[PDB]
Order: C-alpha cells, then structure tokens, then sequence
RNA sequence: AAACUUUCAACAACGGAUCUCUUGGUUCUCGCAUCGAUGAAGAACGCAGCGAAAUGCGAUACGUAAUGUGAAUUGCAGAAUUCCGUGAAUCAUCGAAUCUUUGAACGCACAUUGCGCCCCUUGGUAUUCCAGGGGGCAUGCCUGUUUGAGCGUCAUUU
RNA sequence: UGAUAGAAUAAUCUAGCGAAACCA
RNA sequence: CGUGGAGGUCAGUGACGAAGCCUAGACCGUAAGGUCGGGUCGAACGGCCUCUAGUGCAGAUCUUGGUGGUAGUAGCAAAUGGGUUAGUCGAUCCUAAGAGAUGGGGAAGCUCCGUUUCAAAGGCCUGAUUUUAUGCAGGCCACCAUCGAAAGGGAAUCCGGUUAAGAUUCCGGAACCUGG
RNA sequence: GGACCAAGGAGUCUAACGUCUAUGCGAGUGUUUGGGUGUAAAACCCAUACGCGUAGGUUGGGGCCUCGCAAGAGGUGCACAAUCGACCGAUCCUGAUGUCUUCGGAUGGAUUUGAGUAAGAGCAUAGCUGUUGGGACCCUGGUUCCUGCCGAA
RNA sequence: GUUUGACCUCAAAUCAGGUAGGAGUACCCGCUGAAAAGCGGAGGAAAAGAAACCAACCGGGAUUGCCUUAGUAACGGCGAGUGAAGCGGCAAAAGCUCAAAUUUGAAAUCUGGUACCUUCGGUGCCCGAGUUGUAAUUUGGAGAGGGCAACUUUGGGGCCGUUCCUUGUCUAUGUUCCUUGGAACAGGACGUCAUAGAGGGUGAGAAUCCCGUGUGGCGAGGAGUGCGGUUCUUUGUAAAGUGCCUUCGAAGAGUCGAGUUGUUUUGCAGCUCUAAGUGGGUGGUAAAUUCCAUCUAAAGCUAAAUAUUGGCGAGAGACCGAUAGCGAACAAGUACAGUGAUGGAAAGAUGAAAAGAACUUUGAAAAGAGAGUGAAAAAGUACGUGAAAUUGUUGAAAGGGAAGGGCAUUUGAUCAGACAUGGUGUUUUGUGCCCUCUGCUCCUUGUGGGUAGGGGAAUCUCGCAU
C-alpha cells in the first residue's frame, strides 16, 4: 500500500531541479536536440515521434561530426539505422534550422 | 503576513522557542521602549534594558511608579527594579518582578558598548 | 499509529477502526462543471441583491459590478489602495471585516487556526503593478487574476455573490476569458452554456397577457368553508 | 520524535543544528554569464524569462498547455450564415573575436629549417634525400609547409 | 418518648467525572547525508559551596582554552566591572586541549586488581641497586625496507 | 536492636490494628 | 434531536462573567431534547446554511478508576550513622582427574578433531676466527602455550593488651623468612 | 447477567462488479501520469496519447387537430406491445453456370435463431444502496437518539 | 670452484606506512528459509545501466521510474484463482574504459625514502616495482600506418570579483482620552503604519508595548572552479581534428552448448560431457537443397529521473486534548516484576505575583484557633473547575421486622405572580421643522432630500408640551 500524497510537492521539487538545471546550463536549453522518428508497431505506424539520436551518416550529411555535436548538444544514437527517406530528410533540415538559430561563444 | 518558508508560525514551536530560550536572547526580548524625551535625545524607539540604568512604570497596578533597576532577572523573563516592592507582614521586603514591556526607560546608562549599540541603530547619540 | 489490553472498549488497547492513510481525500470533478459552478459564481456576482443576501456592506458603493480603472493596478502601497477604497464606497465592508474578527471556539483555535474573521472585497486585475502587494495588509481583501478566478474566494462557503471589484482590463478581459457568442473562448472547445429557460420570470410569464387570456377564471384564493 | 535519540537530542543541552534552507532553494542565481545575470528577474520563471529573452527553453513539443495570454481578440467564425536585445548583445558576444595569438615556432627548429634554407635553398626532391639536418626524413611537404611558415616568419 | 431504620433538604466529607488549556504525541510533505582501532555505540565510577533524579563533564571532571555579545547568576551562600572595559554570564558560538575504568577492545593473562617486556626522563651515596614520572608492546591483510634460510634452480680454469 | 500490647502467675477479657469470599 | 471538527454568515455572545457544574425554579417541545431564572465558576463559546466523522450505551461474568455492604467482622507475620588495617592466615605459585589455543587436518558453515602431534616452534658460549683491511665467523644445547585445588603440594609470628562493634592483620615487647 | 457510580466501549475503511438518483456533456465522454502557471500540497490553463461507448404493413395508443353546445365522431398518431412481413447470420435439403475429378454454390425451400438490421446513448463525477474479498460490528454473549409511515413468514 | 654469485621460494622483524572488524540498519543488494525470522554487505541512495535488445513495422534504440497496455496474454485438480510483456505518453536523459597485432631508434610507467619548495601536491636525487609488460595510441560507431591538400586548435597558473555554505548586524506606526477591572491586551472616542493585520510574550481578545513579521541594506569567516575580469607565464619540429589517396586491418573457452539432478516458473546451482571462426546468438519467413531480419555473449565503470516507519534538520494538519494521543505531555523504558531472556505502570493545572499564611495561643507531635496575605483561600504547596456512587451532622417526615412507582386530590412547607398605570374627545397657555418673508446646499432632477436668518401665533392651523 502506497498513497502519493507527494504528487503535488514532487512536482515543485521537480521544478526546483528545472530551475536549478537551468541556472547551471542558462543559455543553453535544458534537453538536447532530439530527432524527429516514426514510430513502429502499425497501430502506430502513422505515428511520428521523438527519437534518441541521430547517427554518424546524417550529422555527417549535416556537415559536421558527432564528437563535435555532443558538444552542441545534439544527441546522437549509433545504434539507430537510417532506412526511409523522408525521415533522413526532414531531420537533415531540422538539423540545419538548429543550426542556423545557435550563437556558440568561444 | 508570514512570507518566508523558514519562518514558521506554529503555537506550539513559538511557546518552544519562547519558555525555552537561551539567557543572551533573553535580553534581547527583555526590552523596553525609551520616552518621547528619550526618542527625542536618540532618535530610537526601545532598547534592551539592563540593570545599571533607570525607568519608569507605566502600567499595572503600580502605574506611575519610579526607579532604578535593582536587578535583571533574566530567569522569570523578569526585572526587579528598586523601590517597587510589596512589604511582607513580617516587615520584609520584596520586589515587584516588573516586564520590561510595561517599562518606559527614564534615564539610560551609557557605556562604550551601549554607545556603539546606538550607533549601530542609527542613533543621533550626543 | 500502525500497531500502536487489545479491545476497544479497553483502556489503552487498540481503537476500533485505526485510521488509515488510504481514505479518499481529494475528490475527482468534471471540468466542465468546474468551469460552470465557476461560471454561475460570476454571474451571481453581478446582482448585489445575492451579495447583500449573503452579507456585505455594499449599500453606498456607486454600481454594480463595481468597475475601476486599470490605473488601481499601479498602486504599490496599501495606504494608497486603502484611500481608493474609500474613495470607492467599500469602507464599510472592510469596518466589517475588521471589526468580525473572533477567536476560534473550538479546539483548532490550538491547531494554528486561532482566529477568524468575516470576508470582504474581492479585487479583480488583469495584470499586478503592485497591487496584489499593497492589499495584501488589509484584511478581507483578496485579488485575482481573471485567468485564475478562484471559486472558494468566488463563493466562499457555497454562498453565490462575494462582493467582488473589477479593475478596468480586467473587466475588458472578462471577455476573453470566457467568450462570448462574439468572442470565442481561448479555452479550448469551452462554450459558455445555456439556459432551458430564457426569462428569469415565471410570474412574469404567468401574468403576462395571454397566459392570461388563455386561462379560466380563479377561485377565492382560500376555500369558502360550507357546512 | 520519538526515537530515544530524537528525545536526548531534545533534552540535551547542545541544542538542535538548525539550518533553514526552504526559503533559498527557490531563489536561484544563474551563476553562469553576467549578461544573462543583468536580465534576469526572479520573477517571470525559467520559461517566461526565457521567453523573454527569445531563447528557445525546452527544445521541442512542450506537455501541457503553454500560455497563450490572451495577446488578441479571437472572434466567432459565423461559418457564412444566410443573407531580441538581450539576444543581439549576446550575438555580438559570440561574434566579436577573440583576441588570439599565431601559433609560432620553436626556435632550434626554426635554426634547422634556416639550415636547410641555406644548404639546399628552396628545391624540396634534395632536401628530402638530404641525411644530415633531416634526419626525422619529414614528409615531403610538411618541408614545404614549415618553411612557408617560417618564411612568412622570417626572411619572406 | 427516646434510640434505630428509611426518605428528602441544608452544610460538611469522599471522589476525581465534566469544562478550558498543553514545551506532548500522531500523520504528511520538503531538504540534507554525517558513527569506528585518530578507539564508535553501550556499560561502570566519579566531578557542583550547599544535588536526589534530568542534563553536562572527566581528576583541567555541571568544566579549560578560543570567538562573539556585553552585565550578570539567582533557592541560599559568595565573588564582582576599576565600568567605558582584554569583561560577569548555568550566555551564545566552538575550529585548541583534557578525557577515569571498560567496551569492536588491543602486552600476556584474568575467579588474580596476577604476570610482564621495551623505550624516554628524574631522583635516591649511584657504574651495579632502588624509587618516581611518561610512552608504547592484539590479530589479519597490503606495499616497501632490513635480516636470514632452502639438497629449489643455475653459473663458476680470461 | 527487635518485636500487637495490657491483664488473667510467665496457663479469658480489654485495647490497638484490621481483611477477603460474596453481593437482579 | 444530540456530539467533535471545517467553510460561510450573524460587523452573534462574553471578565458588568464564556464554557462547565448544581438547581424540592420557570417555560416550550409527542419525544429525542431545547430556552431562561438562581447558585457556583473563572476564559472562551454559540445560532443559522452547508461539509465531515474515532458522532449518541445499561448491560458485553466489557476496560480503567472511585465507593459501598460484608464488618469493627474474620482474624492478629493474612501488608506494616559507625565498623572489616597482614612480608609471616589465605588467595596468588605447583600440578591432579580433566579442560584447551598454536602448527595442521576436516566441515556449505555455526565451528569440529587434536595437545606434542608429519612445524624453520629459541637462547647460551667464544671470537686481532688474520687478513682482503668500513658487510658475521666458529660452535653448544635439546621438549613444548595456557587453565585446572580458599580441604592435595607449599618460606616465614608468637605472647600480653585494647574496641559499642576489629584483630595470629591495630598497640607494646619479643621473633623469624625471602631478595639485594 | 448483574454491589453501585463515573469515563471509555462495538457495522469503520478500502477494492471489484450492480441497481437507483442527481449533475455536466452528448455519439461522444473522461483536466489533475504528466507539463505550464500560482497569492503555492489550493486554484487556473493544457500538448500527445490512453480508457469506455458510438460507427415495411395492420391493430392499438399518450396526446394533438377538426367537427360537434355537450355527449361523441373523424384524422394524424409518442412511448411500448401483438400480428404479418422483409433482410442479414445460422440451420438442413435443392446442387445449376461452370467443372483440373473432386472443386463449386446458383436458385428454390424449411423451422427456429438473434439485448440482429430496418435511424444511436453513452462517458464522467457525486450520493444512497446490493454481492464478494480484505481482521471487516465487537469479544456463545453483547451491539449506543427520537418520532411517523409501511409491515410478513 | 670444497669457492663465489645470480636468481627463485619461504621465513623473520617492538622496521616504515596504511587498512579490516563494532554500532545502527527506514530504504537497497546477496544468501538461507518456515509456520516472516535469520545471515552477510553497502550508500545517500543502492541496484540496474550503454543490447549476443525489442520487433516484423513507413521499424525502434542504455538503464530507471510513473500512466496505459491489463486484470489482458499466459498459467492453474484451466479449481481456488495466479498473473506478465512489446508498443504508446511522460519524467529523466550521457556516455564511456579494458583485453587483440612492437616504442623497439632506446620502460618512454609507478610506489616508497630523502633534500627542498608555493604542500589534498610539486621538483630533484636514490632505492626499488616492472619486459611473466608498467606508459602513449586503438575498443567496431572501427581503427592503425603512411602520403597529399589544406585549414583549425592549443596548456598552465595567480589575484580580485561572482557563485555556494556558515554566520553577524541594521531596517515601520498610540502605549492618545473615558468606563469597567486586582491587572486593560476588554468596551467606547480620536488616531498612525503597512511590501509589516504571520506568530508569540507582556497580570484578560495587543498591527501600532516588546520580540518579531515585511521590505531592503551592511558585514564576517569559509568552500570552490562554476564563470567574469585582470595579471604572470607558457614551443617543443608539441598535441589533435576534418576530407582524399595508398597499405593494412588482431579480440572475452571449463566458456557457448548437451545430458542429468535439485530449485524456481523459464532461469539459476551442482555433477558429467564439452565447441566454432565468412564465427556465434536470437526471431520470423517459405511458391521451399528457403531467404531475410537483428545483435556480438562469456571483461569493467557511469550521474539524473527511484525507494526511504533510520539519522540530521525544517514546515505543515477538517488528527488526539491527559482512560485520547507514543508505553511514556511528569526525573518513562522510569519505578517495579522476573535468575534471565524479557515484561512494564501510575503520575499535567496554587496564584498575575509566593504575595506560600509575620505575630499570639492550644498542641508530644500530628493538627488547630485567633490573625493576616491575596481580586478570589467559595485559590493554603492535600491546592483551576470540582459531577455521581458513597459518608457525617442538623432539620422535617415516615416506620416498626416498613419494598418501589403510576394516576388523582387534599394538607403542610414553599415559590412565582405589573418597575402596568393608559387611550379617546374637548379646553387653557407656551413652544418648534406651525405660519410668513428672505436663503444656502445634495443629486436619484421628482409626487425629491438636507439646511440657515429674521418675524408672528395679534388671527388661523399642525406637531409638541401644558
């Protein structure tokens, strides 16, 4: 028998660590940047989602490596492999417009 | 009202923090507000009495009464100024244990550290 | 306590029925009634015979719903804002509230709830300049955004029609806030919902004209006692 | 309160270590970039000071609603009834250059360069096949690319 | 008739119910992460001018030193503060010390107040002898230093 | 220091102390 | 109808006396109950619209507390500061039947076997060990931790005096033993 | 079952189905895992998902209309019921046009079938209650206010 | 050479330096295990964790946790009931390190000792450790060697701020009049503050008496690289990155697996057997001498989202108010009981101040009586208030071996039992919002409201008084 009577006040604290996260990494947002994935399983088929990381070939096809992207944070999964078109395209452009919004002190 | 989480205003805490506290925070809370004169002279509202300095009464049923502190005691939350006494049906004497807050300081006594004390409050001290 | 003789009807053993965290505490209401119950609360604060019926001191305030302007908002200090409401009328609400304050009679007056006191105006803003600092002194006052519009400071204790103020925007925002046949909600697939009757009046309606046209004569209004 | 522990602590003449901390953990200070600390307010929150910024908080697709603030006045479709700043300081920030230095060379092998500069001038096929003075036998155009540098250096 | 018995009332007993409080629990939430062989927790014995418990302390014993504040402490007794301050206080803070006997408990033993060993210091006629004071001396494991041993293996006519 | 005393010879009365069982 | 607590309200009541208690005082309720007087008392408490429940007792040989009779009865218990002084007296030391670490060996393991056993189990003598010139050489000895006796084994003290209570232990005299 | 008296003292809570009632919306409904917000365990706003549901005739007949002073007459007929239908699925025969030699179901029958079609009603919250399970009224015994109404075996 | 020395092993050190134990144990992780207990081991979390994964899709992509999947699949004398997981949405997000081929043009590596220095360390020197392999480089997402073309990059300190912690200090407004009270903090009148009307204390309900509260300010001592400025230096053919070309291009074995036994509901363990390298693991697939998918096991680390009836602190409560609430509001794990393991109470309130009853007297002594304090001993350290059961005295009545109530009435006792004292009409005189004249003022602007000055009742008239 549990009762989560924290339910309100984990919510602040949590918050509190969105606060205090973010006051460490303050221009910087919070997560990093996620891929644009459609999902498996035919019920959700038509489903597009958030993915993990990207890949090698895509950052590369990006125009820059991924050991230089963490540091941009893009997050990036070796493990995933890049088989539609579509998707490859459209996180190449979402790549591109994250690009071009950044202003990375030296 | 309360503002701060870390202000708390629990009864209970509060009595806690009352009936139990320390003798250096007792002459902080055994305080007593100066006269107009006073106010006029300093520029400064109440003061922590002690013992070497002088007062007047100005309420309960010795209203209006006069003295120097006897003495401070701290222990009952308590004063025992001098002259304010109930004589025993022996003929012996003892001291009405006053409250600092029903207390007007008459006559204060001034030493280095009550001098920087005001200077610290802001006082227009002569 | 968990485990903390063995009988009820025993002194120091266990009570019957030991109290247990798992009984419900929060309790789970449609949102669409919410926002009704939210929405007859405002529209019960415009009548002032409710407000009255409820207990205020609103006889010489100027109309009703009491609308200032946006400038009230841009008051920092509570004297300032206190001097507006004087200047409104409301003072003698506020005498109330100040004088309605008594100790608590039960138990709980030891239990941080010691003293209680009646409720007064309500102040309405769109945006805070200040405002919500400077009546936060003043007893009885309590202002709101009109995005919030809380229904225990609308009708507190279920009663409909707490005296409520309205800032100039705030009363413009209203609109907003709710829609209107006009305006459309800005909440989402919300509709401010309707009436099954349309006049408010039923003796009006029984008295009209052709309800009485259409009606037989009546009786003596009280029975004529034969034999 | 009551363990036997809390109870002695309680009647101990230590007294409790008493720190307060819940007022201050809601406050923070961004502790990060100054100017970001000149704009920030205490007040708005993370998002809406990020927002007013114009820096994107969270990346992408927010759960819940976001405030829509009632910005404009929305009306009812009849359905054809019958008849910045802060960002620019930071852009120049990020765009000023920094003062940087041109990585030199060292100075004995700068001296072995200028004596290949003189025991074979400027041809490289002689400089390479050359035992003495290029006896780490460096590449066949890192020659071409230190004397450059040198050269550029020193002596044009 | 008194005495006695019963009932009722008055006053007085007995009793602690009720009412009102509450430095107590109870429950929920939030933050933090911190015990030991540098001797823990726990036990015992003492320490106050006058103490029984409670707290505090360790023979420097309801404490010492340090820092801050600035005149107390208080049941009685008694010092005071040269008081314009190196300063009371059962004050606060606490970072330097002391820390009795045990206890993981640690020189060996132990039903002994048994038996030691080594080092440093001082004295008593002191070169021997004795006395005093002080400090170490448990096991396992790791790394290293030093000392050995082995019929283990090998070399040994420039 | 310890033990109900007083009287009946140092073999019944007074005095002192004083229950429990049970109890529409 | 009543009870604890909660939201609203009566700008409700209250040290010129709240709540509670008593009331051979009055009143209203069919009743559950409510209202007032008086007395006592000292600090909070009510009415109304709602919410909420650890919400209503004569019993359960219920729990706890208090008080009866029994009973002045049974019966007499039923509950009723000071002082110990030791080389010689003992313990301590030795071993007895027996117990038991170590080296080892068993056992998943708590631990079990075994006691001088298949152990490198210490402490003594000599040295210009006569040349290697600032490094230990040559020999000797031979079993085993510890515990186990206030009656076994075992260094040595007697008389007289003295205390409210102590003495081969204090006092006086007279002795002895061990080690240096 | 009882010496008396005071206080305490026994159907509470939760989960899963179920009826009823109230409320909001309605073929949809359900904010509160979570996010944003805040005067901060309150209130306020809500993205994507998810849950559950959705995806003919005759006879009458409430009424209503007409006529009738009325009584009645005629007409249209809510809900629902009965009939005769129809169709779908099944049921057992017919077994064509074709047919890979065993495939096929065309057509016509037959009874019942079914919370079937033939024009929705649900979702959510609350309350009271039914069954079951958690110690589950308390320890055979006990089980706490009044009045009214209905009231068996 | 019967000598001497390398090793290697094994001993010994009152040698130097370290470390293990025990307590607690809410949460965590292992082992054992009934009708949980126990054992072992940690930390602020732990564990798990970067696929020998899940899937079959338009594929997804470490772990963890929440909602849903779902009371479904599946299991079960398919009985009792037991009871998942993929996906999706969310919270949180982070990735890395070894082991395989040589640095061979130089073991480039490190502990320790010592001497110094700017000391969680640095430098030097010297012992050692180590080739039976310590460094650099490389962990498949490859990578390495070169070469080409370019570009692109540099590290270390200081100091002062900042940030964090621990503190210290400052920062409003009545004690204004009256009544009551022993005491105003009560009641009334008049106020002031407020980003402060939370709370507490002060002899009763205190914003304004005090402490605080609220708003800001000034310090102090640390922690620290988080970043922000300054300042000092850092290169040595030093280190790295990207594209192209060329040449190569090595990985977890008593393991995988098989059988059996136990255990669990498929893993795990034991015993026996025991591999491969275009390898192996796993799953669908078939028009079938199938194709395709998807990972790299047998080595390791990793924050955060998570649990937490313990610790250290806070803050709260539609909780209980002294038979309740913890056993314990109090000198409670106490007194006490038990040989022990263990069990385990009862017990809160004088008053605002002890002002705790001077003094006289009875009295062994206990207790009195005078007296006094106190607002109150109808508060006397038996003490707030002080119910019932029960006891004593007095009064009344009844009874004589009398039991109780219900109705109804007498008798006796007793109580209640106007602050009632007016209305109607007439008359006298006086006065005013009555009369007249002259105004002022508020709007709700009328069928209005307030208000002034002088005159008159000589006459009328209203109200009032008489």
């Amino acid at each position: 028998v549990k009762v989560h009577f924290d339910q309100a006040g984990k919510k602040v604290s949590r918050r509190n660590a969105r606060a205090t996260r973010a006051a460490k990494i303050a221009p910087r947002p919070l997560d990093l940047l996620r891929p644009v994935v459609r999902a498996p399983t035919v019920k959700y088929n038509r489903k597009v989602r958030a993915g993990r990381g990207f890949t090698l070939a895509e950052v590369k096809a990006a125009g820059l490596t991924a050991a230089y992207a963490r540091t941009i944070g893009i997050a990036v999964d070796h493990r995933r492999q890049n088989r539609n078109q579509e998707i490859f395209d459209a996180n190449v452009q979402r790549l591109k417009e994250y690009q071009s919004k950044i202003i990375v002190f030296p | 009202a309360k503002q701060s989480l870390d202000v708390s205003s629990d009864r209970r805490k509060a009595r806690k923090a009352y009936f139990t506290a320390p003798s250096s925070q007792r002459r902080v809370l055994l305080s007593a507000p100066l006269s107009k004169e006073l106010r006029a002279q300093y520029g400064i509202k109440a003061l922590p009495i002690r013992r070497d300095d002088e007062v007047l009464v100005v309420r309960g049923s010795k209203k209006g009464q006069e003295g120097k502190i006897s003495s401070v005691y701290r222990l009952k939350f308590a004063v025992q100024v001098d002259k304010v006494t109930k004589e025993k049906v022996n003929g012996a004497s003892v001291p009405i244990n006053l409250h600092p807050s029903k207390l007007v300081i008459t006559k204060l006594h001034l030493d280095k550290d009550r001098k920087a004390l005001i200077q610290r409050k802001g006082g227009k001290l002569e | 306590s968990e485990k903390a003789a063995f009988g009820n009807m025993c002194r120091g053993g266990r009570m019957f029925a030991p109290t247990k965290t798992w009984r419900k505490w929060n309790v789970k209401v449609n949102h669409n009634e919410k926002r009704y119950a939210t929405a007859s609360a405002i529209a019960a604060t415009a009548v002032a015979s409710l407000v009255l019926a409820r207990g205020h001191r609103v006889e010489k305030i100027p109309e009703i719903p009491l609308v200032v302007s946006t400038d009230l908002e841009s008051i920092q200090k509570t004297k300032e804002a206190v001097a507006a409401l004087k200047a409104v009328g409301a003072h003698s609400d506020l005498l109330k509230v100040l004088k309605s304050k008594k100790l608590r009679a039960g138990k709980g007056k030891y239990r941080n709830r010691r003293w209680t006191q009646r409720r007064g105006p309500l102040v309405v803003y769109a945006e805070d300049n200040g405002i919500v600092k400077a009546l936060r002194n003043v007893p009885g006052v309590e202002t709101a955004n009109v995005a919030s519009l809380n229904l225990l400071q609308l009708a507190p204790g279920a009663h409909l029609g707490r005296f409520v103020i309205w800032t100039e925007a705030a009363f413009t925002k209203l609109d907003q806030v709710w829609g209107s046949e006009t305006v459309a909600s800005s909440k989402v697939g919300y509709t401010l919902p309707s009436h099954i009757i349309s006049t408010s009046d039923v003796t009006r309606i029984i008295n009209s004209s052709e309800i009485q046209s259409a009606i037989r004569p009546a009786g003596q209004a009280t029975q004529k006692r034969t034999h | 309160m009551t363990s036997v522990r809390k109870r002695k602590m309680n009647r101990s003449s230590v007294g409790k270590a008493t720190r307060r901390n819940k007022d201050k953990q809601r406050k923070i200070n961004i502790q990060s970039n100054p100017i970001i600390a000149a704009n920030w307010d205490y007040s708005l929150t993370m998002a809406q000071n990020y927002k007013k910024l114009g820096l994107r908080a969270k990346l992408q697709t927010p759960a819940g609603g976001k405030e829509a603030d009632l910005s404009k006045v929305v009306k009812r479709i009849p359905l054809t009834k019958p008849v910045t700043e802060v960002v620019k300081k930071l852009e120049e920030l990020a765009s000023r250059p920094v003062i940087r230095k041109e990585r030199s060379q060292s100075e004995r092998e700068e001296e072995w360069l200028e004596k290949l500069y003189k025991k074979h001038g400027d041809d490289y096929k002689k400089m390479f096949f050359d035992k003495k003075l290029n006896i780490y036998q460096q590449s066949e155009g890192d020659l071409k690319r230190r004397l450059l540098r040198w050269k550029k250096r020193n002596g044009i």
